[PDB]
């Protein structure tokens, strides 16, 4: 799937301001297939808008956006600051990929996952990682695994359907293996061939109601919800 | 175990058993276990046994390939109750279709034989438990369907109908079918809400053999 | 006697109560009728078959 | 509006379906020239749009 360009990695500016970030790609890709994030450093993500133009639960009004095509856009109406965070643009590939663009600062001048055994492994070696679920139905959607490297843009290691599609990337296959259980309510992330690209911060994260299920859910194509994450590193 | 919905469908808990090819009769038990894993109407069921009675020829080809049949249309949707081993999945000779991130064209599309014997063909009918699902993939709560032949034809309109949970569903989606002859043409028109054919089962009659419910 | 390759059962709606009551009679009248014909044959023959053992050495 | 069999006997179900013989029925009572009506069940279903025919 194709590269994005966010559009600023950082800016500062002062209350009461809007501010426009505008986050393009290579080609035109149809616009109910992005969504907004913010993300507090300490924090895990935080989910804002979907699809360009509409608005996500528990809100105000003033983040809104715009745009289409190749060049999609999130725009603001106040800027305060709580609001000082890191602002992401993850796409839906056509190509079932997670796209990621490289965070963007707002400095501003003057129902739950659990992941399981990050930590430290000798470099070209193995280690496996775990995430469990909590009071919904991990049956449904459709699952990522993703990494942070410490105040740099993310990037998607892998994700799949629950009728077994995978994806990968292409430097990442074969290294990495997941393997899913429903009837257990939980996720697994055998990996082996460790190297310091692997050095970064992981997060498990639920996201597309596949078609079908009994529900007050609606979906998106965007994400449902994150995990806490976990840092995992190879050293001697 | 199976049904004959569990069967003809494609349910991944049933053997597809395309080297079945023809045979005696037709063995179940009186109570099968299988029916569809996302419930709905199943009408003509009676009339569909009896011309599965028997068979003089049948199999299973490809009307309209996966690939390349719904480039504008997402296809790839199941759901999870059609499950295999402990792992969503959904009927293999069909398919869903939706939209291409929120982006519902209406479709026009048609087969007749070459093959010069008869054929059977399915379809569904899309009933959500919620309107957000109708919106959001096809973005019409305007349902028209319209299935036609020479002999048969027929159209669809449903709405939203809240049912109770039945095998962790509310949702429904009505099966619909039909035998098509040789040297006549289906057409199916749609703004949605439908259930396509991927594979269609191509035959001839056969005559007399039958079905058997049994436990021995 | 000519059996013919034959499917003898069928199953219902219950939308179509007139077709089931109807092939239950049409079934059981046939059922009734043979099993009457064939009851009187065996009956009889036999009581011939007797008759035919005494004509003989008579 | 809906029911379900709790008596867990079987159940036999009436209604009916409006055909006014002028209009002024129609808008007056119920302020539609639209019907649209769904009976709507596990197998049976059907639904209802008529207009006046004298
Ligand atoms: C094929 O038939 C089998 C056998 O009936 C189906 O499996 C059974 O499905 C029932 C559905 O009610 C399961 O009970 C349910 O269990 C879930 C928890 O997993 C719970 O949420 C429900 O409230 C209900 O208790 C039952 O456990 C299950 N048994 C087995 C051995 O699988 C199967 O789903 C059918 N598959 C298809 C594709 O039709
Ligand atoms: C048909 O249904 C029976 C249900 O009685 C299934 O029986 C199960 O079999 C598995 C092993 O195959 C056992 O682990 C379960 O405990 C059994 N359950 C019961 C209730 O007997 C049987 O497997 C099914 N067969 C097919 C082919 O679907
Ligand atoms: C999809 O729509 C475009 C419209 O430009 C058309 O060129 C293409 O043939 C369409 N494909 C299908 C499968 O309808
Ligand atoms: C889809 O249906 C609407 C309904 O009026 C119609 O205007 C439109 O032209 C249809 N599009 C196609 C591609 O059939």
């Amino acid at each position: 799937e194709i590269v994005l360009t966010q559009s600023p990695g950082t800016l500062s500016l002062s209350p009461g301001e809007r501010a426009t970030l505008s986050c393009r790609a290579s080609q035109s890709i149809s616009g109910y297939y992005l969504t907004w994030y913010q993300q507090k450093p300490g924090q895990a993500p935080r989910l804002l808008i979907y699809g360009a133009s509409s608005r996500a639960t528990g809100i105000p009004d003033r983040f809104s956006g715009s745009g289409s095509g190749t060049d999609f856009t999130l725009t603001i109406s106040r800027l305060e600051p709580e609001d000082f965070a890191v602002y992401y643009c993850q796409q839906y590939g056509i190509s079932p990929v997670i796209t990621f663009g490289g965070g963007t600062n707002v400095e501003i001048k003057g129902v739950q996952l659990v992941e399981s055994g990050g930590g430290l492994v000798q470099p070209g070696g193995s280690l496996r990682l775990s995430c469990a679920a909590s009071g919904f139905t991990f049956n449904i959607y459709d699952m990522h695994w993703v990494r942070q490297a410490p105040g740099k843009g993310l990037e998607w290691v892998s994700g799949l359907t629950t009728g077994g599609d995978t994806s990968y990337s292409g430097s990442v296959r074969g290294r990495f293996s997941i393997s899913r259980e429903n009837a257990k309510n939980s996720l697994y992330l055998q990996m082996n061939n460790l190297r310091a690209g692997d050095t970064a911060a992981y997060f498990c994260v639920r996201g597309v109601r596949e078609v079908g299920a009994t529900g007050g859910d609606p979906f998106y194509y965007a994400m449902a919800v994150w995990g806490q994450g976990t840092t995992v590193t190879v050293s001697s | 175990n199976c049904s004959v919905a569990g069967w003809i469908l494609g349910n991944p808990e049933c053997e597809l058993l395309i080297s079945r090819e023809s045979w005696s009769y037709i063995v179940e038990k009186p109570n099968p276990e299988n029916g569809t894993c996302y419930p709905g109407h199943f009408a003509d069921y009676e009339e569909l046994r009896e011309q599965l009675s028997s068979v003089s020829s049948f199999e299973r080809f490809e009307i309209f390939p996966k690939e390349s049949s719904w480039p504008n249309h997402t296809t790839t949707g199941v759901s999870a109750s059609c499950s295999h081993n402990g792992e969503s999945s959904f009927y293999k000779n069909l398919l869903w279709l939706t939209g291409k991130n929120g982006l519902y064209p209406n479709l026009s599309k048609s087969y007749a034989n070459n093959k010069e014997k008869e054929v059977l063909v399915l379809w569904g009918v899309h009933h959500p438990p919620n309107i957000g699902d109708q919106r959001a993939l096809y973005h019409t709560e305007n349902a028209y369907v319209s299935v036609v032949s020479s002999h048969y034809s027929r159209k669809f309109t449903p709405e939203i109908a809240k049912r109770p949970k039945v095998r962790d569903r509310e949702g429904r989606i009505n099966y619909y079918w039909t035998l098509l002859e040789p040297g006549d043409t289906i057409i199916f028109e749609a703004n949605g809400n439908l259930i396509a054919p991927r594979y269609a089962f191509a035959l001839s009659r056969g005559f007399g053999s039958g079905i058997i419910n049994s436990n021995a | 006697m000519n059996t013919q390759f034959t499917a003898v059962g069928k199953e219902f709606n219950k939308l179509e109560r007139r077709m089931e009551n109807l092939n239950k009679k049409v079934d059981d009248g046939f059922i009734d009728i043979w099993t009457y014909n064939a009851e009187l044959l065996v009956l009889l023959e036999n009581e011939r078959t007797l008759d035919f053992h005494d004509s003989n050495v008579k």
